[PDB]
């Protein structure tokens, strides 16, 4: 039910450190986007930093004055590019087997957490749009 | 629980494992990458175990006071990660527990928060991030437990017992020097009593 | 144990199976036992007895 | 075939069948659906009478405030049942369980239609008496 | 993408398969008419190549079925690779083991997006459908 | 190993591997299949120790003022097997287990019109325990595992020392979490301090 | 004496027996049903023996005060069951004993009662009905007595002796927490002395 791969925090205009609760295999798999009037994606080394493996430090504080109410931390694991590919000559290793298993789990888990990209039931009995517009509704009757 | 063996080895972690291996007389390994070395793999597991245990005890350098934990805006949940070795209140009796991997207010019987909570938290750090004296104590305690479990030499047990006590003593000296604690003016209660 | 080159016409596309005949392989029939087919690359498929 | 299914609640019944395959009992989640949603605990509120059925210690119904019960499979993504350790014998059982566990998560990944709006016969978006927020 | 449709009134049988599939039973072919018709493989369509399906009969908009849907439904219960002790561990088998779960995950990325999804502007793109039964 | 990964490992498998490591055995990669006696024995001792330490009673796990609602028809409150401790909020306790149901010994009745309010300890998972408590559970489970399934006496003395230290750090956690004060936090002395 | 072998096996009783079996290193049994397992049968016998013994000691949770035992209207006999682990008077010196399986008033030298008698009684309860701490003590004491009689390992003896002492201590902590006894206002004598 509750999404574990997409974490979004309120932006107060003075806090620049945000926690990463979910696992990830590469820092590029973590996507930092500021939500507000628009959804602005941030750059790995110019807009933020990995202060620790569980903490993202923004270079600049963002807030409602900047037009961004929330910041979102989302894991996007590569589906076409696998981190481990076995060869007919390679020594089988525990690390390679772990990464292959974990990468498929993240892809499966990210698929199971797609209520973020649709209208799904939140903790309460309410369908959640999660701070974006329902565009192209057009006429109503 | 954080995976100790899934990241690149640091020079200090390589040094620590070889020190643990030396405790029972195993020769040093060049890398922590999988070479089917059961002894080195066992040493790393005990190294991680002791690293978590000594950090969770609590020290001025690793106890973070006044830390804000932010909730998810749409779920109102604050995650209680397994890397939170200790999570307390800033003052008085603590009210937050772990329930299903999220922070739970036991007094209000709620896991929903509209805003961040301020807690006294110990978060797991890398062995590389430990002070030098604390690294020595972790290795000494890991070496002692490693010998007890996988060799059991009683002569090695006695010496590492004395080494750990000395290693813990020097960590206590570090913690007092780092803390700079005063019972007159650094005291929460007595400093108010000193005003004339 | 026998080495068998699979002949033409054994593969059926509507089932996507290459079915080999045991009496064709051995010149003989069998009653009981698991059957293992070993490919040169190391792929093993095991057939339980009907 | 469905990893999530719901049974209507009456005070007479206490046994509910589990159709799906679960690797661990903690992967099965039992929730009471009414005006309020309540997750039940493994032993105080129910039990596993057999592998494929769950028996509640208490009978529930409209008087208690819950008209339906939901039996959902939630395989753990963070806590993997298999972790390969260096210097350990590579067993085919470990490889199969690692493949099944990630498959179960992906199997539940294609059952989010229940937790979504859904589409009508007319082709509209049917919010089943649910407010849309944010 | 795991779902694609072709509408061909003229005499044509061949439809290129965009998605990768592990087994022929995973590709399911339906006819989207007044009511959907699920077609068996041997009677209705042959795999002329791994990339293309040659659906027997025109099945054009002359019939009600008009467009043809190529859907990938990977079986969760059935695993194309089952590791057995005593068998050579093949890099192919290890690689395809992850792929089957990933394909199921890919199919899930489209089933949820089907009813309502998010467009490239980061907004939920409705298909022009009223939100009925909505509660205030 | 490439990449700056951040991945977790299941704590129960880590706890079991710590128990097998205590007696010098290689770790297992998995805990299911029901064909491994070591997995079955270590996991069973881990649950028993986890159950036993939680039942002792701590500020973080003693839930105060919890209401247990009876059945609407039978008016029976189930006395759960996972109720490690059930007491009254104040004074002498009056509720006992009688046939799996909460029984009021003073009034001699299993029937309750409304929910009762109790001081309850409900069993939690090993994952939900504080890190110091997890170490104590694992240390105590390892010590019990050696006494029952290894039997080496030099391991006993080692694990006896470790459990004593493990309990000490959990006792420090209880006081830091408790924040107990005998002047104003005290139930009786706080009234005596009013001028 | 109540039969321990003749009813359905419960999860706790099965868990208790496997705990007792583990004390000497025996593997767990799936069921308590008769499979010619002498060790499991021996463990269940000691489990029942220890269960009766600790309950008979007397605790606030299991001592029933003011219970009325009713006689048979046509025989005027009150049965003194073997499941009455203790039978006392509510106050002062006790006057009832067991004579031929029936309650006997030793002061009046009669076993005939025209109406119910009020007694402080301990009645045998299932091991399920015991509090979690008391279940652990019963298992720990049964495990110690099982090893003493059927294996006799001296190393196991020493550890189980320490475990029983800890188990009994935690049952004593439960006794006072459950009891909530006060010497000022909860005292039979002092509370009267506190009135001004």
């Amino acid at each position: 039910n509750v999404i574990k791969t997409v974490l979004t925090y309120q932006l107060d205009g003075s806090n620049r450190d945000f926690n990463i609760p979910f696992e990830y295999l590469a820092r590029k798999f973590v996507v930092v986007t500021l939500i507000g009037v628009d959804r602005k994606v941030l750059t790995i080394n110019t807009d933020y930093r990995f202060a620790t493996r569980t903490t993202i430090s923004l270079t600049k504080a963002w807030g409602p004055a900047d037009g961004y109410t929330t910041i979102e931390l989302r894991r996007v694991t590569s589906t076409t590019d696998r981190l481990v590919d076995f060869t007919d000559g390679s020594i089988l290793r525990a690390y390679d087997l772990n990464v292959a298993q974990i990468q498929t789990m993240h892809v499966a888990e990210e698929a199971r957490d797609l209520t973020t990209d649709t209208i799904g039931v939140n903790n309460d009995g309410h369908l959640d749009a999660r701070g974006r517009r329902i565009v192209n509704l057009a006429n109503a009757v | 629980m954080r995976s100790y063996d899934m990241n690149v080895e640091t020079a200090a972690e390589l040094s620590a494992v070889n020190d643990i291996l030396a405790s029972i007389g195993e020769p040093p390994v060049s890398t922590l990458e999988g070479d089917a070395n059961a002894d080195a793999a066992n040493a790393r597991r005990i190294l991680n175990k002791i690293n978590r245990q000594i950090q969770s005890r609590g020290w001025t350098f690793n106890i973070e006071e006044g830390i804000t934990l932010l909730p998810d805006v749409y779920s109102n949940l604050i995650v209680y990660s397994d890397d939170y070795l200790s999570l307390m209140s800033t003052s008085g009796q603590s009210i937050y527990v772990n329930r299903g991997g999220y922070v739970y207010d036991r007094t209000s019987q709620s896991d929903r928060f509209d805003s961040g909570i301020t807690v006294n938290i110990i978060r797991l750090r890398d062995y590389d991030e430990m002070p030098e004296c604390f690294r020595y104590w972790i290795v000494t305690k890991a070496s002692r437990q490693f010998n007890n479990r996988f060799f059991g030499a009683p002569e090695v047990e006695g010496v590492l017992q004395e080494e750990e006590d000395e290693a813990r003593r020097l960590c206590m000296e570090y913690e007092m020097d780092y803390g700079g604690y005063n019972m007159l003016d650094g005291d929460a209660f007595t400093s108010g009593l000193l005003t004339r | 144990k026998i080495r068998y080159t699979i002949p033409s016409g054994t593969y059926n596309d509507d089932t996507f199976t290459t079915s080999i005949h045991i009496p064709t392989i051995y010149g003989a029939n069998f009653g009981r036992g698991k059957i293992t087919v070993l490919e040169p690359d190391g792929k093993i498929t095991v057939f339980e007895q009907p």
